[PDB]
């Protein structure tokens, strides 16, 4: 693989909903997940 | 003495606010001094002002009064906006006094 | 059927899949992204990004969002930091008419003032939607600490680039990026030569291999954040691999051996060393994985921890300790097996969606030219060794190391103090 | 006739001087400002220098205003990073009535929760006004760079914190920071006894040396901006000492000896060695200077250069290599003589100014203990040899060191490439 | 002599006009003295 699609999180970090024009983003695995666990 | 303390409280009985649950502070007359010691008023207290007036307002549009236990007993009532009415009253006051010379 | 490869000789690239799923997919994926700005057109892929809809020579702007809702298709395009992708999905009955909306979107933009003047604002909606999540925020100051150049920029305008990005800088990127031999065409429910055809009728105007931008240069600096936030977001990275080299796959390996993150619903990642290890300090609601950005001429290996604000130099401390530990060799031949095992299944699961597919394709066609079967990457999951993994914790054990910070911090160590 | 002195009981200072002036002003330093903030606080000084006019238990805000203005009379904060100075200016006839309103300010204020709030936003409106300029936000960045945990703290608040200055927070920081040992009276056209007993009358409570501030630590890191702007702003220092210290006096030789001043209006700054030797190599207007900045914990010397975009990395290479040349010995004796008589002119003409003079007073109350007459500061400086100019010079090149830039930074060079 | 105007230049770096209230701020000498004269 080639892509910076490394884990499941970090990419596709910020990619905004659309529909006939929706631009999208992708950094690299930023964590986050499960951190939702606690407040 | 005590007999003023009678008096007032039969007025303050007699005044119906009491009755729709609202507090002596919130049936004064908005004019702009009450405006500016309303707008120092702390968030909590500005908020269960704004509740009760709300609340006596759908009172007396339903034409009813809140339930005898609810009613606000004279010896608890609080006088929340008065210190607050006292400093912007004075604050005026001093800027009429300056303004005079 | 199996993936119709292909090179054509302006050096465009067009693979082809005939899945016979009722809906198609196409895309085109171009080397060009935030690397491929200077300090002068900052800003510029990002705006082209949300580009996608203005008037082209082919069809108008009206024209073409009317088209691809009518047919009740979509257009997407997924900038990351050195490719660009844009896609069209519908029916497979339909995706002949995206497909030109598709080629005119790039092979004949027309910025026209007015309509990049509107969408100027568009910019900061963006951006303050994408920095809704502490996150994005983190990285970008990460890999602004880590690169000096070409990688360092960001996937988002600059604040003071909002309103100032001209027509003609966008017409310069495309020209000098939206190049032949920098592009590939992946379809997914396409027949080969039609995609060849479209390609041929297009893409061969602009001739291959455009500006090629400067080698990133590793920095091994540091960004600290100061926002008040009751969460501190923490990066401590150091230079890894480049992709496509078997010590990327030893970083990848590493990476999940250290967990990369959750398998189970609010599970407590028993198999993630990081979090174990953290955990037996801090009693405090946190989050530690290994990040892991491979890119094609270098790459960024590290722990991004979330943390309490009082408690986030110990989180910090107790995960770069636990790396270390692994540096040392304290790694088990199962725990190995194990993160291969992860590897290979979040692969297979990245890439069994039509995006992931999509995306995969592309991004194997704009690296390595060619297309490799997954079992080929299973093949190079499994060839590394306990060593290799050692090896690259030792690398980031010993490296220069960069950092980016964003939180009430005050309890945040500096890379010098880890 | 000659300033009088005096250290009362509680620890707080009292200096007058009576020079007859038509004009009396008064001074209160307080050893409170940036550096005595924490991360849970930062932007409280800043609220603090603009409370200045809020209602104190005294007297209120109008008629503090009112009352002030009346007599013409002027009430003004300079904060440093280490001192607070509340000044009031007026006629002598009148200056009691003021002193009062003065001790009122520093001794007895309330911070009502709606004034506070009134005044949140005029942060905003100071932080702008000062950051239209350029050097306020590089040197800014600067300070955050080079020190860590104290002195890193900004003279201004930082944007998250603008609206979220409790009046519990003045309150605190007040009640820690303005005591007595931390304060010193300082009076020019005043009599000693009349300020001896407004001292006792306000000034009596709110005893001891408050709480500490934590000493400063140095990072060495470095802060690029990157705003846009032709002309980049550049600093590059490195830890050179605490003011006072004899490395003080000679860090303030040498940075008269690379030229900090310009002199002569419009001029080639023939003796500046830092625009000369950047002059021959640069020939785009660039304008460079020696920065200097001395603190009790510690102190910055570096160089400031102002450059094109385009050629701004070379002009800080010149400046750099000057430094290089004087830490290598080549520094004539007549250079040193000359820097030396720049450098006594420039202070004697520093506290030719009422302003002025009371500022050097108040400072040298606060930071040391008495007051030093100008000859023996004169002779200080004479006192300072070649060798430890050279010395200087020498820790500057040797010392890590700390960049802050702003601009179109495209080809500014980073720490590591100097 | 123990201000941060060591050198009269830089010091004074920001500083808002007032009368009865007039904060002001002091930075360490500094640049953009002769910086008119060139342009």
């Amino acid at each position: 693989r080639h892509v910076v699609c490394r884990f499941p999180l970090g990419p596709f970090c910020a990619g905004v909903v659309g529909h006939a024009a929706l631009p999208a983003t992708s950094e690299s695995p930023v964590l986050d997940a499960k951190r939702s666990f606690l407040c | 003495s005590k007999w003023l303390e009678g008096i007032r409280k039969w007025y303050y009985n007699a005044a119906g606010f009491n009755k729709l649950g609202l507090m002596r502070d919130d049936t004064i007359y908005e004019d702009d001094d009450v405006k500016e010691a309303i707008r120092r008023l702390p968030e909590n207290l500005y908020n269960d002002r704004v509740f009760r007036i709300k609340r006596a307002l759908d009172l007396t549009m339903r034409q009813q009064i809140l339930p005898k236990e609810q009613w606000t007993k004279y010896e608890e009532d609080k006088f929340y906006l008065e210190p607050y009415l006292k400093e912007v009253i004075r604050e005026r006051k001093e800027r009429e006094e300056w303004a005079k010379k | 059927q199996d993936l119709e490869f292909t090179r054509l000789p302006n050096g465009l690239v067009i693979a082809s899949l005939e899945n016979y799923a009722p809906a198609s997919r196409i895309g085109l994926f171009i080397k060009a992204g935030s690397r491929y700005e200077d300090s002068n057109n900052l800003g510029t892929s990002h705006l082209l990004r949300l580009a996608s809809s203005l008037t082209t020579k082919g069809a108008s702007s009206f024209k073409i969002t009317r088209g691809i809702e009518a047919v009740g298709g979509k257009l997407s395009v997924t900038s990351t930091r050195e490719s660009m992708a844009y896609t069209v999905e519908c029916l497979r009955d339909d995706i002949e008419i995206l497909m030109e909306f598709l080629l005119n979107v790039t092979a004949a933009p027309e910025f026209r003032r007015w309509e990049v003047a509107a969408l100027q604002s568009q910019l900061r909606i963006d951006k303050a939607v994408a920095f809704q999540n502490p996150q994005a925020q983190v990285l970008e100051n990460l890999h602004a600490a880590a690169y000096r150049n070409a990688l360092a920029n960001s996937l988002y305008c600059p604040d003071y680039r909002i309103g100032k990005v001209t027509p003609d800088q966008l017409h310069y990127y495309v020209q000098n990026h939206f190049t032949s031999a920098r592009m590939a065409l992946i379809g997914l429910g396409v027949s080969h030569p039609v995609l060849k055809q479209v390609a041929e009728r297009f893409l061969n105007m602009r001739g291959g291999l455009g500006l090629s931008g400067a080698k990133a240069k590793y920095r091994g600096g540091e960004i600290r954040d100061q926002n008040g936030d009751s969460l501190v977001h923490a990066a401590l990275v150091a230079e890894s691999a480049a992709t496509g080299s078997a010590e990327a796959n030893a970083f990848s390996v590493l990476q999940h051996v250290l967990g990369a993150g959750p398998h189970v619903k609010r599970g407590s990642n028993a198999t993630s060393s990081l979090y174990q290890a953290v955990a037996k300090g801090v009693h405090q609601p946190f989050d530690v994985s290994a990040f892991n950005a491979s890119y094609s001429d270098s790459g960024l290996f590290g722990i991004y921890t979330i943390s309490q604000a009082a408690s986030a130099g110990d989180v910090i401390k107790s995960a770069y300790d636990q790396v270390k530990t692994i540096a040392q060799g304290n790694l088990s031949n199962t725990d190995v097996q194990a993160a291969k095992n992860k590897l290979k299944a979040g692969y297979l699961m990245s890439v069994e969606s039509s995006e992931g597919f999509l995306d995969e394709v592309g991004s194997q066609a704009l690296v390595a030219g060619s297309y490799v079967q997954p079992s080929t990457v299973l093949q190079q999951i499994d060839s590394v060794a306990d060593a290799d993994v050692i090896n690259a914790a030792k690398k980031f054990v010993s490296g220069r190391k960069s950092m980016a910070a964003s939180g009430n911090l005050g309890h945040t160590p500096f890379v010098d103090e880890l």
